[PDB]
């Protein structure tokens, strides 16, 4: 949906100056599960920090599904991102003092939707998510997994188009990172949502369908599996990050 | 909880209490010693003491609430867990009661395990004569008395297939195997197996096959077959069965058509309801009234609707819609 | 979704974590109000002594309210910064930025409040047990009485609202600055550092080891070597916690070789992790409870030996300079049915020296070493030794001039006469006084003579530095009776209060330095209660960033019963190692002047560590508690 | 137990010793309030302190000693009548659990009575038929096949006949009829009831009883002579089984013997246990080997002694010594 | 040395009975390097689970060198866990602020083997795994797969009767799960150490003695290999898999 065009990002604190990003080209549809891997200290949370609208760009032209975000004021730049935009960060950000289904519903709140479409939405969501039996828990008495999990049904309950997403197994052993992995792919395969997720780990990778490797302006390599078996992939991204 | 703890500690206040009411009336009896000051100390006592009693309660009235929440609604792990020494035990005790219930279930559950096996031992013991008996009874050569004798080893040997299969209808879960089944094949075969009664009744058979596959159980779409067929020679005589299977649309369907008395249209919709007997003839007594009731339990996971279109004096028409073939694929892959 | 039941609940959840803050809340407005009402009772106008005694009051409430105001602050501004995820959260929701002030701060203006209403109702409950607790360390028998000072109601307010609207402004601007973002090896310089700290922090030491004796003879001198002193040591304990604790870790870390049990594992990655940053905060607590502890003990010295020293300074139970008022005296005494002893001695004032005779150096100028003013009196008068010609015998021992002038054995003593000089030896030093302090100027001792020789020294009689009566007449009384009503006849004899007593002295030292008792005690029990706080909440940080930590442990087959064992030597050290350093300190900066105050010690140091280290263990254990609540459940 | 009640109530120990403290400090700072009364009263309370804290000991040490010797024993009564709330409180939920585990167990037993019922109806249903048979075929004419199939009814018949005494040695003791019984009579009657297996064995039969009168129960003293005479015929080929009943002594003694292949002495110990098949033979396959066990239960509730004599190669004795007349007098009154 | 017979566990939330063990019987002779495989919804991981004591049997009886240890208690359970049954999990778990040598020795210091011995048995293990020059190393500093060779070794070394190990080169490249394979084969050859490991994948499955096919809660036949060569054994493994 969004288009990567010549992305760069002004700077110039004290004397010293960097540029991270020299050059930006990306051009993908919907129902993708692209991930933007790469290497250490090639700023790529600078790129989440330019892509996800957090941070305000100088150069370069971005298109929202047709939008872009310059064309609007910070005020007008901040509902479109909070209408159209959906987060999973690292770490779980859950209140403690509220339940696991308040966490969920407290985005759509504000809003001022009628309680009932609110119900069946997160009906629905915790259905196909798998933690509906988990309703008025507390966040304190679950597991590690099932914390994330909520976090990413969070992400979902206002129906956003992209899902943009850092590093989702920081703080999570293998068996609950395949899981989450699996659930996320589900999700992508129902209901049509774009996501993009940034990770330097070859197991969480090789569930994509498109990989884009970053050296220092997003040219190296780009892998596409077509219709590999998740090993024949695995061992093609571990030799493609281990050739430079 | 407030009037539970305290009636539980009305002692230790009652110590203190006496402690401080002892110490204002020594200032009645003792000149060297004054009254405002005695009151002070009294008054930074009771202030303390209130503290402190508040701050116990609102600490040690909680597992005896929690146990009061476990009691009957739901949460078998409601109860907190002991921070005391006191409570530990009775948590102990509450669990250690727990698993003898457990234990007491287990040694149901292998009960149940022993007299199920000594029931298929006893199946297979009965089992065995009935071969040894057919074996025997395929020697003779008279007409009549061999004919009778051939019509109560048929009678016995459905009756103990009906039991098996009932037995079987808890398992039929495990033991389902779909596929291709040929009906002109089976047919015989049923025939073959009703061969005396139908002799001994005058019954023929009418095969008009139309469509020749279906897709279903084999074992099950036999039993059923053969048990259509028994009811039919059963309550027909001196009639000819018109069995005509023909495809409507994208299912198959298997008619059996007999002549015989028919069923009361207010009996109908309850033929097959489990035990069910026909008052009208004293003769189904006999009948045990299980094989349509096992036949709609057995048909309802294949996906195999049964219709009944009975007019008393006309007969009964009984029609089995096999289902298409895409609603198994779900079958075999979940 | 109903604002009201987030804010009811977050409430409910600050209550039950940081209790010691509400503790603090209350003990501080508590004694800030006692104070305040103590001030202005009339009846703290029996406190009689060279300070006013109502005027040290409003210095102690000044000195309070100062700490209690950072100690708030600096409270307040850790508080706001575990609250950095949820701010993030509300703005990625849609919330603008003046709903999350309102939000997070109803719900703290309650707490506040209610602690500032709940502290002035204890605070009226302890006003006079405090005026009880005064009126015991100054001796006095006067009575306290219970009211309520409308005044101090409004000062307290007024001073805890102000501090409140402090705190506001300052949440104001951490809101109005967030983004929306935040949602190894030893070097070359270390070792230099912590060398340097503890070099710096022995030669403060060393040096303060001398002070008040041998150099530094001036006044622009010494206050050069104590600004030096002071000053190497807060740096060298600022450095001390930089680089002089990895060091010694490293070093214990690299000599266990690679046999670590899981006590020592928490032990030295926490320590060696986390006490670097924190290295601002633990030199001011350090330096603060020294300086509070030292100061306690010192004063506590002077006011043990009150008795001693009175009646050190006047010989005798009364003294009298004019026989016109000794006689007066002695008549009132007549029809009292009180008998007494008078007894008088000629003295002689006249300068010898003795620069022979010190083991120190001459350098020790204080006056001319052939110009020192003695007291020259006979053998007759004294009864309790028998010198013989050329010797010369001292009188008492006055623990302080011996260390700032030393004597030596027997020498020669040259007599500056008129016109002639008979020289002597010192024969020995004596430890009882036959001279009041008036005679002897300081405390310098003053020689026996035999009667013969006296018969010539008062045949001389210099007079170019004679007093103006050589003469002690000095009346005494007989075994325990009732001194206090010759106290106040003695009082009432002069009312120019020329003479000297063995009571309104001693009764003047203790009140003047009890005083000073009671207000560094109470000022130094703030301290403390206010600096265990910020350490818990220090300690609570650093146990919730390390939750993963004991998980990991807790797979390979460790249960809660070794992680808590050692979790207990973790937190013995970590709340131990402020502690040595604050009492090496303290004990330092004791023994270098004791002697300038009383003549015994030992005993006041012990009490008041001991004190100190209770208090201190008493707030240790707490976080012991805590760190057990977060391990059960990090399964 | 010291231990763990004083470390239970650890905080009013210390509330009580801090108010004392405070006591003495404020009588201490104060002039107007003297310093060895209160110092007197602290200790005089103390000691009372100690001597309640001793008699608070004893009451709930006691009672909660109790409840945990009855949580693991063969006493329920061992819970004392609660006289606090709390007690109360646990008493009633352990009243509760006991009463869900005695719904659920009766609701169990009752059950699983009723499937024993319906599977005792279904064998009494199967076993008539037999009997049909049986009339329907008692009209043979061919010699050789109407002895074949007189061997497998009463091979048939035998087996049902097992099973109807297996399900009823359950209630054995409840279907006892003390009354004389003629022996002659009743070995007849088995002798007839095993004929066609003897005419096709060509097996005799001897028999000479000097004692006639027996007293014991009809039904199961005839089964345990049909199984042991079922047994001494399959085991014996072609051979003369004598049947000797003599009076010994106070007690009467039936002896069965047989010259058939005899038992293996080995094998003589574990003829008795459920379910001993001889492996010599593959033959014996088919044989449950249950009779001699079901026979040898049935004798103990009828104080009948069995007695085996086997050699191998020989033959088998089967001695059963009955009891004396006046050994019932004390079961019957009972 | 294992035996387990009819064993049943019954994993619900007491409203629905889904049992996954329908009485499982298994005999393992000492010195046999067995393998479990088969299926991807089958409770292979859970009757791993059981086997050891992370896990109790709902009905049935399991016995560890012959010592009974069905009856079980939590204080004697932890015991006996601790003192036998080392584990090689599917993640490193290696403590980050510790060095590879003192995660290798942590196990052991729980015991007091002084000095010596305890260097002679890091000396004799780390001489087999070459790891023997990364005595002062830190994990954030050594590849991927050197962190499991440690792991490996940590668990080797207090001379465990059976050692369980789950799913150990899942996350590795094809020649470092060689050599990670060929050292677990060669310290299994050396010295009597009974491993039973559950792998997806044939080839690493490979080098085993024996293999056992779980299928829906069932057994579904055994192999034996013997005396044949690998490749041939890897053909015949294949071929099963593929029937399946
Ligand atoms: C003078 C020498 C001082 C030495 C230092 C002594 C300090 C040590 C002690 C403080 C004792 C505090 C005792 C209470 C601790 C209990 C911990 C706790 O959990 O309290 C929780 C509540 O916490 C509170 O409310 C504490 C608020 C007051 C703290 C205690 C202070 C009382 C008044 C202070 C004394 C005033 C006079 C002082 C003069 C000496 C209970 O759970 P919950 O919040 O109701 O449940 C949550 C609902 N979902
Ligand atoms: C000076 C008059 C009294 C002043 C108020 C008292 C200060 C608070 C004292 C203690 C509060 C009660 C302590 C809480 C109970 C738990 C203690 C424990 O378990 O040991
Ligand atoms: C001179 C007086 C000394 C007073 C000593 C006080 C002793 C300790 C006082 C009370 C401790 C209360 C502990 C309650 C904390 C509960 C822990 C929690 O649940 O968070």
């Amino acid at each position: 949906i969004l288009e990567a065009n010549k992305i760069r990002k002004s700077y110039g604190n004290k004397l010293n100056k960097q540029e991270v990003l020299k050059g930006i080209d990306i051009h993908i549809e919907k129902g993708e599960f692209v991930s933007i891997m790469g290497a250490s200290g090639s700023g790529k949370t600078t790129l989440l920090n330019v892509l996800s609208s957090i941070d305000q760009v100088s150069h370069g032209t971005i298109h929202i599904n047709g939008n872009d975000m310059t064309a609007m004021k910070e005020k007008q730049l901040a509902e479109f991102r909070k209408q159209h935009l959906g987060f999973i960060f690292q770490d779980y950000n859950l209140l403690d003092t509220l339940t696991v289904k308040e966490n969920i519903l407290l985005p759509l709140s504000i809003t001022k939707l009628s309680k009932k479409e609110a119900n069946r939405k997160f009906e629905e969501v915790a259905k196909e998510l798998g933690i509906y039996e988990l309703r008025d828990k507390y966040p304190n008495e679950i597991s590690g997994g099932q914390k994330q999990r909520t976090s990413a049904g969070r992400a979902f309950i206002h129906d956003p188009s992209i899902i943009f997403a850092d590093e989702p197994t920081g703080a999570l052993d293998s068996k609950s990172a395949s899981d989450l992995l699996n659930k996320l792919s589900q999700l992508n395969q129902k209901r049509n949502a774009t996501i993009i997720m940034v990770t330097h780990d070859p197991v969480a990778a090789s569930y994509c369908g498109r990989v884009i490797f970053i050296k220092d302006g997003q040219m190296y390599t780009q892998l596409n599996k077509g219709g590999q078996d998740r090993q024949t992939f695995f061992q093609d991204i571990m030799k493609t990050q281990g050739v430079l | 909880m407030i009037k539970a703890f305290l009636i539980e500690r009305r002692s230790w206040i009652a110590a203190f209490l006496f402690q401080q009411a002892l110490m204002l009336f020594i200032a009645f009896v003792d000149p060297s010693i004054s009254f405002g000051n005695v009151l002070y100390m009294v008054y930074l006592c009771i202030l303390f003491f209130i503290i402190f009693l508040w701050f116990r309660y609102r600490k040690e009235t909680a597992f005896y609430k929690s146990l009061k929440t476990w009691e009957n609604n739901l949460d078998v792990t409601a109860i907190n867990e002991p921070e005391t020494p006191f409570e530990a035990m009775v948590e102990r005790s509450i669990a250690g009661q727990t698993e003898h219930l457990k234990q007491t279930a287990a040694r149901h559950r292998l009960a149940l395990e022993n007299e199920k096996d000594e029931l298929m031992a006893w199946i297979h013991e009965v089992k065995t004569p009935l071969t040894a008996m057919h074996l025997i009874i395929d020697r003779m050569e008279e007409k009549a008395l061999k004919s009778q004798l051939s019509y109560e080893w048929l009678r016995i040997h459905l009756l103990l297939d009906q039991q098996l299969h009932q037995k079987r209808i808890s398992f039929i879960e495990n033991d389902l195997s779909v596929e291709f089944i040929q009906l002109q094949p089976l047919i015989f075969k049923e025939i073959k197996d009703l061969q005396s009664w139908c002799i001994q009744k005058g019954i023929g058979f009418d095969i008009q096959l139309e469509a020749k596959e279906v897709l279903s159980d084999a074992k099950w779409l036999a039993f059923i077959i053969r048990q259509l067929l028994t009811n039919a020679v059963k309550y027909s005589e001196a009639s000819e069965i018109e069995i005509k299977s023909f495809q409507k649309g994208e299912q198959t369907q298997l008619q059996v058509k007999d002549c015989g008395r028919g069923i009361d249209p207010k009996d109908v919709p309850r033929i097959f309801d489990k035990g069910f007997t026909s008052t009208t003839d004293h003769h189904d007594q006999a009948s045990t009234g299980m094989g349509l009731y096992l036949a709609k339990k057995a048909a309802a996971p294949l996906l195999i609707h049964i219709d009944v279109e009975s007019e008393f004096g006309a007969g009964t028409v009984f029609t089995l819609t096999f289902p298409i073939r895409n609603q198994f694929e779900h079958v075999i892959s979940v | 979704m109903n604002i009201n039941q987030l804010i009811l609940r977050n409430l409910k959840k600050n209550l039950r974590n940081y209790y010691l803050y509400v503790f603090a809340l209350i003990f501080s407005v508590a004694l800030y109000f006692a104070f305040v009402t103590l001030q202005y009772d009339p009846a703290i106008n029996e406190v009689k002594a060279s300070i006013k005694g109502a005027a040290a009051i409003k210095t102690a409430s000044i000195l309070l309210v100062a700490v209690v105001a950072i100690f708030i602050l600096y409270a307040n501004t850790i508080f706001i910064k575990r609250r950095s995820k949820e701010i993030g959260l509300f703005q990625l929701i849609g919330m603008t930025k003046h709903k999350i002030f309102r939000i997070l701060s109803a719900e703290n203006v309650m707490l506040y409040f209610g602690s500032l209403a709940i502290g002035v109702a204890a605070g009226f409950s302890i006003s006079k047990l405090v005026l009880m607790i005064l009126f015991k360390i100054v001796d006095v028998k006067a009575d306290a009485k219970l009211h309520f000072s409308e005044q101090a109601l409004v000062q307290t307010v007024i001073v805890f609202c102000g501090i409140y609207l402090l705190i506001m402004i300052m949440n104001y601007t951490f809101i109005k600055k967030q983004s929306i973002l935040s949602l190894k090896k030893i070097s070359f310089f270390q070792m230099l550092i912590g060398a340097l700290g503890i070099v710096l922090i022995l030669t403060g030491y060393y040096v303060s080891s001398e002070l008040f004796g041998g150099k530094f003879k001036t006044i622009n001198e010494l206050f050069v070597a104590m600004s030096f002193i002071l000053g190497s040591v807060i740096i060298g304990t600022f450095l001390f916690y930089k680089g002089s604790v990895t060091f010694i870790s490293n070093i214990i870390r690299k000599s266990k070789g690679g046999y670590l049990n899981i006590s020592e594992v928490l032990s030295l990655s926490s320590i060696m992790f986390r006490m670097k940053s924190n290295a601002l905060l633990l030199t001011i607590i350090t330096t603060v409870s020294a300086l509070a502890i030292g100061l306690l003990s010192l004063a506590y010295i002077s006011y043990y030996s009150s008795e001693k020293t009175a009646e050190q300074n006047v010989a005798a139970d009364f003294s009298f300079m004019n026989e016109k008022d000794a006689k007066l005296f002695e008549n009132k005494l007549r029809e009292s049915n009180i008998s007494f002893v008078k007894k008088a001695t000629p003295v002689l004032q006249a300068n010898v020296d003795i620069a022979n005779i010190m083991d120190g150096t001459p350098k020790e100028m204080q006056g001319d070493p052939g110009n020192m003013q003695l007291a020259v009196v006979s053998d007759k008068d004294v009864k309790g030794v028998d010198v013989a010609a050329g010797e010369a015998v001292f009188s008492g021992y006055t623990d302080l001039l011996q260390k700032i002038m030393v004597f030596k054995d027997s020498g020669v003593i040259k007599v500056k006469s008129k016109h002639e000089t008979q020289p002597l030896k010192y024969k020995g030093l004596r430890e009882e006084f036959l001279v009041s302090y008036t005679f002897t100027s300081g405390g310098m001792p003053a020689v026996i003579v035999d009667d013969s020789l006296f018969k010539q020294l008062d045949k001389d009689k210099d007079p170019r530095i004679q007093l103006a009566q050589s003469t002690f007449i000095g009346v005494n009384v007989k075994h325990d009776d009732q001194m206090e009503k010759a106290n106040e006849l003695f009082q009432q004899v002069n009312k120019k209060n020329e003479h000297l007593s063995r009571l309104d002295t001693s009764a003047a030292q203790k009140s003047l330095f009890g005083m000073v008792m009671f207000i560094v005690g109470f000022l130094g029990l703030t301290f403390l209660i206010t600096s265990g706080c910020i350490l818990y909440f220090k300690q609570m940080g650093e146990s919730e960033d390390e939750k993963p930590s004991y998980t990991i442990l807790r797979k390979l087959g460790f249960t809660q019963g070794d992680l808590i064992k050692g979790i207990r030597i973790k937190q013995m050290y970590n709340f131990g190692i402020p502690l040595v350093v604050g009492l090496f300190h303290s004990y330092f900066a004791v023994q270098s002047g004791w002697f300038l105050f009383g003549s015994e010690v030992w005993a006041p140091m012990i009490m008041v560590m001991v004190l100190y280290t209770a208090l201190y263990s008493i707030f240790g254990f707490l976080s012991v508690l805590y760190y057990k609540k977060v391990i059960k459940s990090s399964l």
